[PDB]
């Protein structure tokens, strides 16, 4: 390959506001078909069986580049992809002089690398605060997985086989990838991202067009159903629960997806525990299902957010459950404001509440109802004792 | 034969990995390099490097330039003077920078790592840390004490773990000296080295009545200058303690009891 | 059945009318406020035209 | 999933054979891969009607192939019966 | 006028992409 002289300059992009905290901060290198650095070799000269080994080596090198997220000699970017904007569709093009065998294998590996880069930009964008800290934790989990599994096994197996393993084949490479099963996990993550994206599309197109128990109850409560351009908190949890429900047969997939879901919603369990044990409302990302005003002078209004809820709240049982939780939180906050204490200690009563660990287990089991009833009885007992003795 | 012998005639005009490492160590430690003219913004990468390796070294040089800008900002804030909380914050930034330098020196001295991909996957944590630190220093020279505390609390509530740990460290380093100043004011009634980071001060300016402070008590107390974890009643009690101490020390001459 | 049914219905009608006359405690609102984290919140919007100048230089480079 | 596992196992087997190249005669190659050939034949014979039978018919045919005198068919039948039960 | 200037810049982006 003849080395062609072009101008390669990389400078610091002094713009970092639109790009999130975990995004790109440097310009991209020139492409092959824009500022060529190496003369592209004719693939028809190596398509012969005598040079088919050299052709396979070159195409697996280009495929490793595509996997790690970079361009190759015979496999370059597409017209719709621009390295300047993050919101552009990432596609690749392969020289047709390559044999259809390596062409199909490169198409598969290009789909893999495109899903990788798309998920990369996805968690980069989700790192922003406009998506909520739940989506930020999902982004961090996606990035940690891609850093500790995907590229890890890439560098461990495929690069080593391309470097110091003779008689290696791209078919053996694909079989090793299927054995490591990272390709299926990446495909499922891309499908989940596509579901999130179509949900965002629906919640962005529904622009123009989007009970008597609240009146019966003597509580200043209301409904705040403000929809966001992106699902946040409870919406993401419901989407992931639907994904787990539709996932049937792949128990290991369900297992690691449940692990990721627990790692993500860990903060939501602590927020719910704090709200149900102390009535403290700390929702800086608009993810909790309840928030009060005054963040009439003494009586504030508690608004329930249905866009970030954990259930449907349509049946009478669910409505009464949510009303009970809200009344518990209201009584806790009232006791706190009356006693001038920042936190109600557990020794003030004979009822102790344990922190939620597994969100899916809490949802599928009646332990949620048990803890809610326990905390509600504790709050009612404390309120009655206070208003009866003081 | 091996695929390296087949790929050689396509990369006979490349730079070896040893030279690449020896020069990237220079570009990370800011020493002048010949293959890469590492100036303030431009790197002038040659054309003999493949595009994937070009992008990899571009990312590494971006990290190095972020470290350089961070060091320059620490030097600027060091030759300047600000409140001791932000001074200690800049000290912690310098400790993080020197830890990154110690890490890269350990890496280049060991040389056990053979793949730049694994090098990047290992130094990605420090790269993200340096990115967070330069994003902070981008507006560090513009925020005040209350805004810094609010942003630290926000980053503590943030879902990420590294940002949360950094925010907790900075918030602890701030609240330590904040409570130290509170102690000093509550004990000796001193407001030295405050730099506007307190909620009680003195207003000597007089409109004509009681110029010599016979009954004026020129001590003022602000409301919104206190954080959220301190009650307004406690702040008013602290202000009254200081006021009564100054009163006993100045007007009643109860020197022994005040001491 | 009809006796107790109409009795409960009259009681419910009276209660609902009185509750609606007493300020209507039932309400619905829409969230019109968002948080601002100054360390990450954009300070100015002129950075958009700064990026515009960046991509103008990029267009000049592509033309060259 | 088990069918695809058998397919990828046959793929890895032939890939290892090609990478080794120790086989010198195509007759020996065929007499060695005859087991995988018969396995793939049984698998495609199953998939010829897999898209037409229900779970009860699947279990009945698995029990029939377990009672069958052959060994590989019986083993595959027990494997599928266990994965179903 | 800021949105108008940005949309003119979008026109320029489309033109340069056509040239690309």
């Amino acid at each position: 390959m003849e080395i062609k002289e072009v101008d390669d300059r990389a400078e610091l992009l002094r713009y970092t506001n639109n790009i999130p905290l975990l995004g790109k901060l440097v310009n991209h290198q020139p492409l092959w078909s824009t500022n060529p650095k190496l003369k592209s070799f004719s693939l028809e000269k190596i398509s012969a069986p005598d040079q088919r080994r050299v052709q396979e080596a070159l195409v697996v090198k280009d495929l490793l580049n595509v996997l790690i997220g970079l361009e190759g000699t015979y496999i370059r970017y597409f017209n719709d992809y621009e390295p300047s904007d993050p919101e552009t569709p990432i596609e690749f093009k392969i020289a047709k002089k390559m044999d259809p065998s390596f062409k199909t294998f490169s198409r598969r590996i290009v789909r893999y690398g495109k899903q990788y880069m798309i998920l990369t930009r996805a968690y980069e964008k989700w790192s922003d605060t406009s998506f909520g800290m739940v989506l930020q934790r999902f982004a961090y989990e996606i990035r940690r997985f891609l850093e500790d599994v995907y590229l890890k096994t890439l560098v461990e197996r495929l690069e080593r086989d391309f470097n110091k393993v003779p008689n290696f084949s791209i078919r053996e490479l694909e079989q090793i990838i299927n054995e490591t099963e990272v390709n299926k996990q990446m495909e499922l993550l891309y499908n989940i991202y596509e579901e999130i994206f179509r949900e965002i599309e629906e919640r962005r197109t529904n622009q123009s067009s989007q009970n008597e128990s609240s009146l019966h109850l003597r509580l200043m409560v209301a409904f705040d159903t403000t929809v966001y351009p992106v699902p946040k908190g409870g919406a993401i949890l419901k989407i992931f629960q639907q994904k787990i429900l539709e996932n049937l047969g792949d128990r290991s997939s369900v297992m690691f997806l449940k692990k990721l879901l627990n790692n993500i919603s860990q903060d939501y369990c602590t927020m719910l525990y704090e709200w149900l044990t102390q009535g403290i409302l700390n929702d800086p990302y608009q993810e909790f299902m309840t928030y009060d005003d005054l963040e009439r002078a003494w009586d504030t209004q508690y608004f329930i957010r249905k866009d970030v809820l954990l259930r449907d709240c349509d049946s009478e049982e669910d409505k009464n459950l949510l009303f009970k939780m809200l009344r518990t939180g209201i009584l806790l906050k009232v006791v706190r404001a009356s006693l001038q204490i920042p936190t109600i200690p557990s020794n003030s009563s004979d009822i102790t509440i344990q922190e939620i660990n597994d969100f899916a287990d809490l949802m599928e089991g009646s332990n949620l109802e048990l803890y809610v009833d326990k905390c509600y009885s504790r709050a009612n007992e404390i309120f009655l004792k206070l208003f009866f003795q003081g | 034969v091996t695929l390296r012998q087949l790929s050689n005639p396509y990369y006979v005009n490349t730079i070896p990995e040893e030279d690449i490492l020896k020069y990237v160590s220079y570009t990370l430690l800011a020493t002048t390099s010949a293959l890469f003219p590492f100036d303030h913004e431009q790197i002038q990468i040659p054309s003999k490097i493949p595009n994937f390796e070009s992008g990899l070294l571009h990312l590494i040089f971006e990290a190095g330039l972020l470290y350089q800008s961070l060091g320059y900002k620490v030097e600027k804030f060091r030759m300047l003077n600000i409140s001791p909380m932000k001074k200690a914050l800049i000290i912690e930034i310098s400790e993080e920078l020197q830890n990154y330098t110690a890490f890269v020196n350990n890496l280049v001295s060991s040389g056990t790592v053979v793949s730049l991909k694994s090098l990047y996957r290992e130094i990605y944590e420090n790269i993200i840390r340096l990115r967070i630190y330069c994003r902070f220093t981008e507006h560090l020279e513009e925020l005040s004490g209350d805004t810094f505390l609010i942003e630290l609390n926000i980053f503590k509530s943030h879902g990420d773990l590294t940002i949360r740990k950094i925010a907790t460290n900075l918030f602890n380093s701030m609240i330590s000296l904040y409570y130290e100043y509170l102690m000093n004011w509550l004990t000796k009634g001193l407001l030295r080295a405050t730099y506007g980071e307190f909620f009680i001060a003195e207003n000597t300016d007089t409109n004509g009545t009681d110029d010599d402070f016979i009954y004026h008590i020129p001590i003022e107390f602000n409301q919104e200058r206190v954080p959220a974890f301190i009650p307004k009643e406690l702040a008013y009690k602290i202000f009254m303690i200081g006021k009564s101490y100054i009163f006993l020390e100045k007007y009643c001459k109860e020197v022994q009891w005040t001491n | 059945e009809q006796e107790v049914r109409e009795h409960q219905m009259k009681k419910e009608r009276f209660d609902r009318a009185l509750e609606s006359k007493l300020l209507g405690k039932r309400h619905i609102t829409y969230a019109n406020s968002d948080i601002s984290n100054k360390e990450l919140y954009i300070n100015e919007i002129k950075s958009l035209k700064h990026e515009i100048k960046e991509l103008r230089k990029e267009k000049n480079d592509t033309l060259n």
